[PDB]
């Protein structure tokens, strides 16, 4: 009758975290712990590395 | 003087033409993972084709 | 005259690729039957058996 | 002590080496569960065909199930009495307790 | 007048009642063992003594 | 105080409806032991952060 609502896929959100590490301590090579844990977990791991 | 954990096989009917199954079959159920509504569907489709 | 060790198992023929069953290791291993659906199979699962 | 663990998922590679080295160099007894494998005896004669690590079998997938095989060597005919000595000989590392 | 043979249609739905049979046994099947059944998992309190 | 009020605004003034785009049925037994406690049948793709 008359068009509305628009639909997406993936919900956005308007508060989110923002880390800001540095050097000297950080190490970006190892970004792995399991296997299908890896992609349930992390970036919940690499966020706070 | 606690409990334990044994099983039926439904004998105490002595009736016969009923309980055909035995003792065996849940044993393996339970040795089953868990499966899916998806998983099932899945699975009745692959011994099928 | 010198046999090491004679064991008994599931025969090699009966049950053969034909209806997908598969036993090299000693194990009845098949080949896809209950699996994660979204994401994609593993190499090697220990739901294969 | 005697060891057991349960989740060796979550452990860092520092702890594996550490319980690693104290098995060895302190006489622990540690233990593993998650780890699945399919096991068939092999015949003294020829040897060994696959060795596997003691780094790896801290580091292995939940329901990836590797086979390791274990030697029988029942049947094996003992040395002659003239033939050089030995040194401080083999250390075996992996036992099975299912059986 | 024509009168059909009974040939035809009696080996007609003698094969539809098969594809039917055979085609309702894999789920009649795996349904069958994720549900235990002639079972129980019952318990035993032992009121002291022995 | 101008930046707030088209904060303000943009909030107010959104319509979205959400539809299930994706997901993954994770077999129980590689996801170890803490993960799997704390899931409850299916998750979706993007998994944020927590």
């Amino acid at each position: 009758l008359s068009d509305d609502f628009k639909q997406i896929s993936d919900p956005k959100g308007y508060l989110t975290y923002s880390v800001k590490y540095e050097d000297q301590f950080t190490k970006k090579d190892k970004l792995r712990a399991s296997e299908a844990d890896d992609r349930i977990v992390g970036p919940t791991v690499n966020l706070f590395k | 003087r606690y409990h334990e954990s044994v099983l039926e096989i439904a004998d105490i009917f002595d009736q016969a033409d009923f309980i055909q199954t035995s003792d065996a079959v849940r044993q393996l159920r339970a040795l089953m993972p868990t499966l899916s509504t998806s998983q099932i569907r899945h699975a009745i489709e692959r011994i099928a084709q | 005259y010198g046999a090491a060790v004679v064991n008994i198992d599931l025969n090699r023929d009966f049950f053969d690729t034909a209806t997908g069953i598969d036993l090299t290791k000693g194990i009845p291993l098949v080949q896809d039957l209950l699996v994660p659906i979204g994401v994609t199979a593993g190499a090697e699962q220990s739901a294969e058996y | 002590v005697h060891m057991t663990i349960n989740e060796r998922a979550g452990m860092s590679k520092l702890v594996a080496d550490n319980i690693i080295a104290s098995v060895i160099k302190s006489n622990w007894v540690v233990d593993i569960h998650d780890i699945e494998y399919t096991a068939e005896v092999m015949t003294p004669s020829e040897g060994y065909t696959q060795h596997v690590d003691a780094e790896s079998i801290m580091t292995a997938p939940k329901g990836k199930l590797f086979h390791l095989q274990f030697m029988d060597g029942l049947l094996r005919p003992e040395p002659s009495a003239f033939d050089p000595p030995a040194s401080g000989e083999d250390m075996r590392l992996i036992y099975p307790l299912q059986p | 007048i024509v009168y059909p043979d009974p040939s035809t249609t009696l080996s007609q739905s003698l094969s539809v009642a098969q594809v039917l049979s055979k085609l309702t046994l894999p789920d009649a099947f795996i349904n069958m063992i994720l549900s235990g059944g002639d079972s129980v998992v019952m318990r035993t309190y032992q009121t002291e003594a022995d | 105080v101008s930046g707030l009020l088209m904060v303000l605004f943009k909030v107010m003034t959104d319509n979205r409806l959400v539809i299930v785009g994706e997901t993954t049925t994770p077999m129980s037994n590689t996801l170890s032991t803490v993960v799997n406690n704390v899931l409850r049948t299916t998750y979706h793709n993007n998994v944020g952060v927590n």
